């Protein structure tokens, strides 16, 4: 079952880090008229699980890779245009291809990928797209601009719901040490130096950013509950290179500092790899553990890092200037001792508003979880990994419980009012007035629920609306209320569809 | 990173409008969280209004409503502060000071008017009224 | 054949600030048990053999819940503001803005908890810093607190690490 | 499995109370290279359990003794330099060696003393140490100065954790 | 057991017969200080049989090809510095490692080749030495200047007699 | 057990500083937990600045701060009262007095300024101004 064809552009001298430009499966479908995109009218709305099968000729010499990075959404789209880095794409579920194989051809579900079976006659959230850039670029110029045919083999059948399982169902201990899809930017070996050492960052859970705007990726939130983490990595290497480059190195984990003299490095417990396949390394603490995050007043390195030495130099032949690149991917932690969760079944804070400047006021929350744009007062928010896998998935549901906790400026014997919360079924244009609270400011707190859903079943970080409950925290006197502060904890029942990063 | 250049200001009768000049990008973003900044004789460093402008989210200031506004323009690209009225107490020369490692917490949220979390900081043009 | 113990279950008493003399005040615990160092107002602390098992011994760990205690030196209807507790892991230069809670002091009592350790497990009595949850008591009206308590009590897992004396 | 080696210099008339001067392990294992010092190397952090064996001659005409003091930390090593007084030795886990007796050996286990295995690079927390005082001393004077010798046998094998068993 | 480690410095267009140093296995073993050093004292003299790892990167396009010469005494050390023919470092045994091919191990036994097991403080008869020269040269030049380890692993038990089994 | 030896109190213009004389060591060890007092004409002991110096740790008294302070010299190792600026009310002789009991509630917090605590009392130096 052939459906959908595309074509992608390769010039002659590709760079490190170029964009190689995108295409989106939408597109495919539609124009490649066919059997599977007239059965996919009938069927409604499916969820396909279809394998892309990329074609390129298989040539050993010039050391070709390409990262393709499948985004459901447009986050990064706008971002990769120009100078793409690693981390924007390699912050979202990505595959590398590697030039010396051919014919690189790996399935992707997109149940368990995006979560939610697609439509036909037009998309309701954007296209799933797919970019393509060279991770490394070839040492010397090809001989002329060339090709690459990517296609995709489907069979659809419907889907019964708009929603497939959940990737995951949040709790406190979420972290069992398994990973997907985590990889770091190319490491560069110099050829000129006759040894050279090269350190990778231990340290997970940073939120990686190139040096203006961070980016939060799932793996980092992920590793941010756990204070510190246990030993034993597994991750395999793969040597990016021409088949005449040749490099031997000495993988080995250091805390803080390297020793300078040789002799005393070699006694370590460390693996040495010269080809492309996996090592197993055991992370070096004096607590026995690794913080996994760093302080306001330290560096990155004062902390466990895992290092390459080259002790037998990249050899070159006659004619190389270009640099040699290693790539690492961490596929799992083995033995693992994890230190405590950071934060226990207790709520966490949400939302804080503040500074009101103007009496008689409201702020209208509704079902979505974020992005209230109070005018008339000031609103702070939390930094919590919950609300971070808020923002890496595509979709989320679930229902939450709240609390309220205020003070007061004036005096508590002029004290006067109210504060409510309102809810009902729709906007408040029409309504069935449901559930609500009147809760006098003499009181000081005060304990409700609330649902992120739709009819559809769950609501997404890019606004729309859609028909479901409506909650709105309306101020009687403002004034009075000097701080305000709503702290939620979700029900156990909750879920995440879709994985994604999200750029800020 | 940041370069800023900027001219606009003097001396004008009360109700005036003084437009400031389009801050200079440098290095090719120009998109950073940026706020501008007051002084008095003997007190420094109060805040005035500021805009998250991908998001499309104003802020301003206390004891400010109306007369002073920051807003940016779509093909230009560039904030700007704008003053549309004046009261007569404008004593200070103004700051445009910009920050760029925003995170997730300082994103849904207002823009901060506090002063020690901008790292860019510049001389800035000179305004006030007889 | 022993007699009763001291102690029962009930909370002991841990620290406890008054004289406050500079309004808008924070007071810093962190992970730490002792050693607080608050420069505005003047703290006092307990005798109970507890606090003396950590003095002795090398390295302690454990969880150990918390109340607070208060009364007003104002009036009460003259009364305003708020005494908070922030929780955060690693120190606010970042963070992760855990739960917190802000307690209007017209309440005049809170609960909470408090962790004593590290990423590594233990916490010693001689101070460095290991990235773990930190705890800060902050205080917006000052002047209207005239004591202040907090008497803990740890809960059922606790450790002693190491066996020494403690020559003060 | 021998590593480490280390001395102590007993004056002619020793006297009650009076220091003989301290040895930590660090220094034993660093400065004895041997086949324990570098398998200490790739072990990453050990908890040992390794017997001390002090040599000295069995005389039991003078009624000499001598306490070992072991501390982990170095809370008194600043006190006891000068006139070391019983309690400050005696308050940190110790064992009395008789002259009457001789070649003492008892073992110690680092692990329910220290309770947390050591690195090797550097030190994270003080070294652990041994102080020596004439605990009583000879009645008349001795023929002239004198010396012993102290030995540690140890074996060496990787600890699993950072913590052993919880002493309480 | 691993004990011993050496480094040799090979410049980017090597020659074929030029000499590319050398390195004694006394160096080695008592610069690298180990497990095996200090256990190669209590066992008085050893008649080791250890396997040297020579560890250079796998390239198949450069036809390099390097000779190891083990010479228990210093009859050629002398000749070979300069110019050094294939005859002199031919002679004595000695094993091929092909550039094609990487981590080039062989095991030598030091009875059979040298049949005299060896003290430690000072040497009677010189030092068992290794020499390394390009036996064949690469066609054209190379990118830079490189380098090549070699590391010794040994197992030391004490050995009976000072004379292992006759050659002939 | 302690020996205490103590001058440099005399008239002085408004703004003015007065070094105290170096606390006399006695028997050996002079590490003890010492407060100065001050008096009034009908009012005794009113408490004053103390150090807790093996730990490093300040304590001012009620009413001042700033103009006196409490420094221990890491040399001479002997406390000693300083006195940068002053009021016109100092009327009284100060006292200098230290405790050695120190136990574990004292050490960790505040150094306390309760007269009834410290044992070893003395005459101290004369101060005042017209």
């Amino acid at each position: 079952g052939l459906a959908g064809r595309g074509v992608i552009y390769i010039p002659k001298d590709c760079q490190a880090n170029r964009y190689l430009g995108t295409l989106n499966i939408r597109d495919m479908i539609s124009d490649f008229k066919g059997v599977q995109y007239e059965k996919w009218i009938t069927a409604g709305l499916v969820m396909p699980t279809f394998k892309i099968v990329i074609r390129l000729p298989a040539n050993a010499f010039t050391g070709l890779t390409w990262v393709m990075s499948f985004d459901a959404y447009n986050r990064i789209t706008s971002r990769i245009t120009a100078s793409a880095d690693p981390v924007y794409t390699l912050s979202v579920p990505h595959w590398l291809i590697h030039h010396k194989l051919g014919t690189f051809s790996c399935e992707i579900d997109y149940g368990e990928l995006c979560g939610h079976a697609m439509w036909f006659k037009s998309t309701t959230f954007e296209s799933p797209r797919l970019h393509f850039t060279c991770l490394t670029g070839n040492n010397k110029e090809l001989a002329a601009d060339w090709q690459a045919v990517v296609e995709l083999y489907a069979e659809l059948e419907e889907a019964t719901s708009f929603l497939g399982k959940p990737t995951l169902v949040f709790d406190p201990g979420v972290f069992n040490g398994k990973f997907q899809f985590l990889t770091c930017p190319p490491i560069f070996f110099d050829l000129t130096a006759v040894t050279a050492l090269r350190s990778a960052g231990l340290t997970l859970g940073q939120v990686p950013m190139v040096g203006t705007t961070k980016v939060y990726n799932l793996n980092s939130t992920l590793v941010s509950c756990v204070l510190g983490m246990g030993g034993t990595v597994r991750g395999r290497v793969h040597i990016c290179a021409p088949i005449f480059y040749s490099i031997v190195l000495w993988v080995v984990s250091e805390w803080n500092g390297t020793t300078m003299d040789w002799n005393e490095l070699f006694k370590y417990p460390g693996v040495y790899v010269e080809e492309d396949g996996s090592f197993e390394v055991k992370i070096r603490s004096p607590y026995h553990r690794t913080p996994a995050r760093l302080l306001a007043g330290q560096s990155q390195r004062d902390m466990s890092s895992l290092n390459f030495y080259a002790i037998a130099g990249p050899i070159a032949p006659s004619g190389e200037t270009a640099q040699l690149p290693i790539v690492v991917q961490i596929d799992e932690i083995v033995r693992p001792d994890l230190s405590l969760p950071s934060f226990e079944d207790d709520y966490f804070v949400w939302v804080d508003f503040s500074e009101f400047t103007l009496d008689k006021e409201e702020i209208e929350i509704g079902s979505r979880f974020f992005d209230f744009t109070s005018n008339t007062c000031r609103v702070s928010m939390g930094e919590n990994p919950f609300a971070a896998m808020i923002a890496c998935h595509g979709l989320h549901s679930g229902v939450l419980d709240l609390k309220l906790q205020w003070s007061l400026n004036t005096e508590f014997g002029k004290s006067s009012g109210s504060v409510t919360i309102t809810k009902l079924v729709g906007d408040k244009a029409m309504g069935l007035d449901g559930p609500s609270h009147v809760f006098a400011i003499q009181k000081l707190e005060g304990t409700t629920e609330l649902l992120v859903g739709n009819f559809a079943g769950a609501n997404p970080n890019t606004r729309f609306s859609l028909y479901s409950r409506w909650m709105a925290i309306k101020l009687d006197q403002a004034k009075s209320i000097k701080v305000l502060r709503v702290l939620c904890k979700p029900r156990p029942g909750f879920s995440f569809y879709g994985r994604t990063s999200f750029p800020v | 990173q940041v370069q800023l250049q900027e001219s606009g200001g003097g001396s004008v009768q009360v109700g005036g409008s003084l437009r400031v000049a389009c801050a200079a990008s440098g290095d090719t973003f120009s998109g950073y969280l940026a706020a501008w900044f007051r002084q008095a004789p003997g007190k420094g460093r109060e805040g005035v209004a500021a805009i998250n402008s991908k998001r499309h989210t104003t802020s301003y200031a206390d004891s400010v409503k109306g007369r002073f506004t920051i807003s940016k323009d779509n093909a230009d690209n560039i904030m700007y502060l704008e003053m549309n009225s004046l009261k007569p107490e404008d004593t200070a020369i103004y700051y445009c000071a910009a920050a760029d490692a925003i995170g997730l917490a300082e994103y849904w949220s207002t823009p901060t008017l506090s002063a020690a979390r901008y790292k860019y900081w510049g001389q800035g043009t000179q305004v006030t009224v007889s």
